[PDB]
RNA sequence: UAGGUAGUAGGUUUAUUAAGAGUUAAACCUAGCCAACGAUCCAUAAUCGAUAAUGAAAGUUAGAACGAUCACGUUGACUCUGAAAUAUAGUCAAUAUCUAUAAGAUACAGCAGUGAGGAAUAUUGGACAAUGAUCGAAAGAUUGAUCCAGUUACUUAUUAGGAU
RNA sequence: AAAAAUAAAAUCCAUAAAUAAUUAAAAUAAUGAUAUUAAUUACCAUAUAUUUUUAUAUGGAUAUAUUUUAAUAGUCCUGACUAAUAUUUGUGCCAGCAGUCGCGGUAACACAAAGAGGGCGAGCGUUAAUCAUAAUGGUUUAAAGGAUCCGUAGAAUGAAUUAUAUAUUAUAAUUUAGAGUUAAUAAAAUUAAUUAAAGAAUUAUAAUAGUAAAGAUGAAAUAAAUAAUUAUAAGACUAAUAUAUGUGAAAAUAUUAAUUAAAUAUUAACUGACAUUGAGGGAUUAAAACUAGAGUAGCGAAACGGAUUCGAUACCCGUGUAGUUCUAGUAGUAAACUAUGAAUACAAUUAUUUAUAUAUAUAUAUAUAAAUAAUAAAUGAAAAUGAAAGUAUUCCACCUGAAGAGUACGUUAGCAAUAAUGAAACUCAAAACAAUAGACGG
RNA sequence: AAUAUGAAUUAAUGCGAAGUUGAAAUACAGUUACCGUAGGGGAACCUGCGGUGGGCUUAUAAAUAUCUUAAAUAUUCUUACA
């Protein structure tokens, strides 16, 4: 672009992330109240059950969250705190549960990376 | 005119890329003092008025008559199968003048970046024009001379 | 191939120069200052003798017409202050050496 | 490419072989076993050729390298041993010609890997004590002192400094047989100075290489212009090389030309003092616009950078 | 959001003010004024630094903390006093609550604290010893300003055992 | 070379805390919330010497010695990006992992664990955010040149000399190289608009003799002839030349003549920067389409038939309506393409035409421009570009992953079809260009 | 009148798995494709009109040739002759 041209508005586009969870309003974490868990289907080339949950959050958005780790209790009208993160071969999953939190339990006999399974120490 | 300096910048270019010992230019004040600061500065050969046709032998004062008709003839030198001339830009251009105080010619000449103009460089020439004289710009520090910074030859 | 350097330690200078898409800038620095160069630039200056040495590379960053262009911008577009001098007949002082000569 | 890799010797040495099921032993810890030698009934080492200190003025630094791993020697001999398939201890069948003829330099490196890094030299007793009585008896400057000895003027003055406190401590007999036995050993592990000795004497003319001029500047001048360090020093508005030179030995608290008086020129009130006051005022003109603690200053005490200072007592305090 | 404006743009005169001016009110004239270098309209937002974050830098981001400025003290308007207030005052009205049922009182965005909302942010603490502020001639009185402590890994820093 | 591992225990020596004594400083005339103060000292006090510090000796104080005495880190990760080689077990596209690429179907370095190992560390991880991480960019062919030109603003850019000033700008004077005006001389007959003509053929009709098939197709079939020689009528079109060469802003433009308008080169004189580009704006703009009034031969969407075909809402054939034509308008879209905006300065060659000029021993020869073709250099992802897609300068338009989408909504314009303007959400780690070697080709 | 919310009601589109009806595109893709526009059809698509090459520059013969000392001379020649 002519010099003018750059005085008028032209100019590199500007590199800068965009937001992936724009459903939680820019908060960490939200609350939410199971609306009905579901059993999807991932896409090829992929094959497995995966464990997932509709939810409202306390800000009315309904979003799709993936329940991590071997097992859950999660019901209908079982109280979720939902964070960012997507299921990649679940398309429209967006977000993540977080296990140990709310009325999720944490994964039964995690040993490792427990942190993230909501998991205590074992004595 | 920085254009008439800058169609003379692109054309010294071009004469070196084809290795031609000797061009002409367009017979003006500016040219002339231009010209006379590659000379000095041993980017030039040869510096001699003459027409479009060639430089003069003799001296042949210059009227309204033939105005139209006069050139400035210079030699570009070549050594080690190297042109001496590889570079001719300017700094000032038509669209975007930069006038620099003596104080950030300075800050140039000692290796920062003022406004975009990348530093001089070992070897390289920058002319500067302060009251419709082309100096260098060491020469502009030394006369604390603010002016405008025209070109770097290379 | 010889490559010129200063002080055989830094290039003549800065450069920019275009080898195929890959656009590089290449900027002398100081004693000490070290390789702070895209990583194939490291290497080739590490074999090369070059210490000190700054750039950046725009457009195509492949790694193969990477190498093959420093290599060319180390010796089509470096010039010796020996050479500079002889070709203008103008002497080129290196400040900072005077400064600490007797 | 990279992996972990368990850090075995370079050099050759006795693997483990067949191994009986409880000994749980390690190639390193066995390797570990034949750079030490055997181990007497005193915990000492005697067969390692660096087990003991020496005693000649010669630094006794590893060379791997040169002995490729033969670290044992015969302790009254200095012979070299090697292990034999016997699992004893004896002469080696060739010998090393790497060890005869070791340059001046490496006998100072201590660190094979490292030539840059090499032993300072010892000051002999009779060196200090001639300059204590130079600088302090005789009057003479420490300028003169490091010029005639080779010696940097801060070890001047330290040396100064030093041997004033070991005439106070044995004065008082402070300086014990333990530590008069520990200063001679450490004494006869290092090379000694010699003043005379040319390459022994340190560089006098280094200056503090400042960062302004760290940067490349060229000037083109006229081919037959000259241009020295005079004019150098002006194109890069510094003061000339050999002036800094000057001015920093005349720093020494016993180099000519130390004067500080310039500061002497502000004004300062001591209170009255009277009798049942614990501490006295004191007053410093100031200059309003200068003075005073700055309003809206940058809180740095939940930073990284936080300052962090010592007071008089030594004590850590916040700045 | 492409046309907008009708005291609107300018001129003259009076009123009002310590004081200029369509600033307000009154009268009479001229036909102007703004606008595709974005008017008018709508939405959003307290602003900024020798503050914080980041970067080689130009910059970008924040506006918690330190400091500067503005606005507000449940909402709207008006009046009084005064150099200065549409005042956290007074008046009337609106919303909510309260008790004494009055042309009543209160409104925690002062401190602490509670409920609610939320992923999430603390003691219904001590002291006027210090630095200030108000009253008083003084002696002194008052001060949830302030100074300290409590709670909380929210941040930073130090320490959290060396030789063999 | 498979270690865990100097790791552990054990040994030596410490300090913290505790205990005891002591005790500042915030504050002094006095007042201390913090506070069970910090710090110091290790029986307390004192004297002497004694950078510090140390050391001796003394007064009181206990039984020659003098309070006691420690040390349990977590968290993530080890396929690549990315530091982690010592292996092993379970699971078997399940269970699950995942920032990206991906991993898992019985030897899983990726899932769940053991061993070993790599980070950071009173924190570690994770989510939510901020900054940085390529414009020291592009638009023939990959996202991107506006259909074209004219021209307004431009707070855009732009000749020469001299003198001032408050200085890359202003002013004044002067100049002619850009840009123009008027002639003279030579050259050319194109491009617009309008008017007036010509030509071959086609269809229809009639006549004439002359017949029985003709026409069509791959083959077929649907709808006094065909053919031949005359005469009449109508509409549309324009063979060779011909290269769209050339001309025109583009769209366009090739039968003839005329009228009006515009267009070339050089020379002479004249003006004296009056220029370039151009947002907005304006004008023109193929084919199809639409509104009126004419025309309608041939061609020909559609429709109705005949064939072909497994079927044939097609390709082929017939009948053939709109349309194709003219007049007056609307509309402003095309692969409106050189997929390449305009202007200026400049750079190495050849060949071939054209134009102007010059010369002669008159038909060539010598010059200077334009065009075209092939190139050097340069440029480029390359294909290639080649006087630009090179070296530079000035101005305008335009682009910022794919898809969604040139869509939705709104607005403006139009008789209408439509034209212009022109998004976002969701989803994905794709998507695209040049070139290379193959494979394949009715 | 504007802004926001819900909303009967209603339009467009994305992805996901395989199927169904055809075979439209890439080779001359078996009727050259595509651009603008119009009409028609289960669906891709088909047809008319002009335009483009991102398809044919992929371009490659009607053939015919001549006289001066053939050598005792050219062909050899080594810094010589001149
Ligand atoms: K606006
Ligand atoms: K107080
Ligand atoms: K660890
Ligand atoms: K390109
Ligand atoms: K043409
Ligand atoms: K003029
Ligand atoms: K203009
Ligand atoms: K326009
Ligand atoms: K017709
Ligand atoms: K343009
Ligand atoms: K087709
Ligand atoms: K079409
Ligand atoms: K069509
Ligand atoms: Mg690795
Ligand atoms: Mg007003
Ligand atoms: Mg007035
Ligand atoms: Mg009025
Ligand atoms: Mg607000
Ligand atoms: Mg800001
Ligand atoms: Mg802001
Ligand atoms: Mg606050
Ligand atoms: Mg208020
Ligand atoms: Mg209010
Ligand atoms: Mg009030
Ligand atoms: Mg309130
Ligand atoms: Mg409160
Ligand atoms: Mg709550
Ligand atoms: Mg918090
Ligand atoms: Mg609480
Ligand atoms: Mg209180
Ligand atoms: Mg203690
Ligand atoms: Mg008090
Ligand atoms: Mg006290
Ligand atoms: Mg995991
Ligand atoms: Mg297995
Ligand atoms: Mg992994
Ligand atoms: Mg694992
Ligand atoms: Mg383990
Ligand atoms: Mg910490
Ligand atoms: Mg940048
Ligand atoms: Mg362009
Ligand atoms: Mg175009
Ligand atoms: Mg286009
Ligand atoms: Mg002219
Ligand atoms: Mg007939
Ligand atoms: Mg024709
Ligand atoms: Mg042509
Ligand atoms: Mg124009
Ligand atoms: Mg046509
Ligand atoms: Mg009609
Ligand atoms: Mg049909
Ligand atoms: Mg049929
Ligand atoms: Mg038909
Ligand atoms: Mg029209
Ligand atoms: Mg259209
Ligand atoms: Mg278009
Ligand atoms: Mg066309
Ligand atoms: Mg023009
Ligand atoms: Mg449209
Ligand atoms: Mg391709
Ligand atoms: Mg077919
Ligand atoms: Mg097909
Ligand atoms: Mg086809
Ligand atoms: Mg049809
Ligand atoms: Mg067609
Ligand atoms: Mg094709
Ligand atoms: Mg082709």
């Amino acid at each position: 672009a002519t010099l003018n041209q750059i005085k008028r508005g032209s100019g590199p586009p500007r590199r800068k992330k965009i937001s992936t969870a724009p459903q939680l309003d820019q908060c960490p974490q939200r609350k939410g109240v199971v609306l009905r868990v579901m059993v999807l289907k991932p896409k090829k080339p992929n094959s497995a059950q995966r464990k997932a949950c509709r939810v409202r959050l306390t800000n009315g958005n309904v979003v799709s969250a993936y329940i991590p780790g071997e097992g859950h209790d999660a019901q209908e009208h079982s109280i979720v705190y939902v964070r960012g993160g997507r299921c990649q071969d679940l398309p429209g999953v967006k977000y993540h549960v977080i296990r140990g939190a709310g009325d999720l339990s944490g994964v039964v006999n995690r040993i490792s990376s427990r942190s993230k399974y909501g998991a205590k120490k074992p004595s | 005119s920085l254009v008439k300096l800058a169609n003379t910048c692109a054309h010294l270019q071009n004469c070196s890329k084809v290795r031609v010992a000797l061009t002409s230019i367009p017979y003006t004040k500016l040219q002339l003092q231009f010209a006379y600061n590659l000379y000095q500065q041993g980017f030039l050969s040869s510096l001699q008025k003459g027409s479009t046709m060639g430089p003069d032998k003799d001296f042949v004062e210059v009227t309204p008559d033939n105005i139209s008709t006069r050139r400035l003839w210079v030699g570009l030198k070549y050594r080690d199968n190297k042109p001496v001339l590889s570079s001719c830009k300017l700094i000032s251009k038509p669209n975007s003048r930069i006038h620099l105080p003596m104080e950030d010619m300075k800050k140039l000449c000692s290796g920062v970046t003022i406004r975009n103009i990348k530093p001089l460089q070992p070897g390289e020439l920058i002319l500067v024009r302060a009251h419709n004289n082309i100096m260098d710009i060491n020469e502009a520090i030394s006369k604390k001379l603010d002016g405008e910074v025209l070109c770097r030859v290379k | 191939k010889e490559i010129p350097r200063y002080e055989n330690r830094t290039i003549y200078g800065d450069i920019d120069f275009r080898y195929h898409g890959v656009k590089l800038h290449l900027r002398s620095a100081k004693p000490g200052f070290g390789l702070r160069v895209n990583h194939v630039i490291f290497e080739i200056c590490e074999c090369a003798g070059i210490k000190d040495l700054s750039g950046k590379v725009y457009k195509s960053r492949n790694d193969m017409n990477i190498a093959k262009g420093t290599i060319e911008a180390f010796t089509k577009a470096q010039k010796t202050l020996d050479e500079v001098a002889l070709g203008r007949g103008k002497k080129l002082v290196d400040v900072r050496k005077v400064y600490y000569s007797s | 490419f990279s992996r972990r890799r368990i850090a075995y010797p370079f050099y050759p040495f006795k693997k483990l072989g067949r191994q009986h099921p409880k000994k749980h032993d390690t190639n390193l810890k066995t390797a570990m076993r034949q750079f030490l030698g055997p181990k007497n009934y005193k915990g000492e080492y005697v067969m390692n050729k660096y087990f003991t200190v020496p005693t000649n003025h010669v630094p006794n630094y590893i060379k791997p390298d040169l002995e490729r791993g033969q670290s044992l020697e015969h302790p009254v001999t200095k012979k070299p041993l090697q292990l034999r398939y016997d699992g004893t201890l004896g002469p080696p069948p060739v010998e090393n010609k790497r060890l005869q003829n070791i340059f001046k330099d490496r006998l100072l490196q201590p660190f094979p890997s490292n030539p840059h890094c090499k032993t300072n030299y010892v000051l002999s007793p009779q060196l200090k004590q001639s300059i204590f009585e130079e600088i302090t008896v005789e009057g003479l400057s420490a300028q003169q002192v490091s010029q005639k000895y080779g010696l940097k003027i801060p070890r001047v003055e330290a040396i100064v400094k030093l041997v004033s406190v070991e005439n106070s401590w044995n004065r008082r007999n402070r300086v014990s047989s333990d530590l008069k036995t520990m200063d001679e050993t450490l004494y006869r592990m290092f090379p000694v100075f010699d003043s005379d000795a040319s390459f022994k004497r340190e560089n006098l003319s280094e200056i503090p290489v400042p960062q302004k001029t760290l940067a490349s500047r060229f000037l083109t001048i006229a081919e037959s212009e000259p241009f020295g360090p005079v004019d150098a020093a002006h194109v890069l508005e510094l003061e000339p090389a050999v002036e800094t030179l000057r001015n920093l030995s005349t720093v020494g608290e016993h180099s000519s030309g130390h004067q500080q008086s310039t500061n002497k020129n502000t004004k300062v009130i001591y209170g009255e003092l009277v009798e049942g006051e614990r501490s006295q005022y004191k007053f410093t003109n100031a200059k309003v616009g200068k003075v005073g603690y700055r309003y809206g200053s940058g809180n740095r005490d939940n930073k990284k950078d936080r300052r962090i200072g010592f007071n008089k007592l030594g004590q850590m305090v916040y700045i």
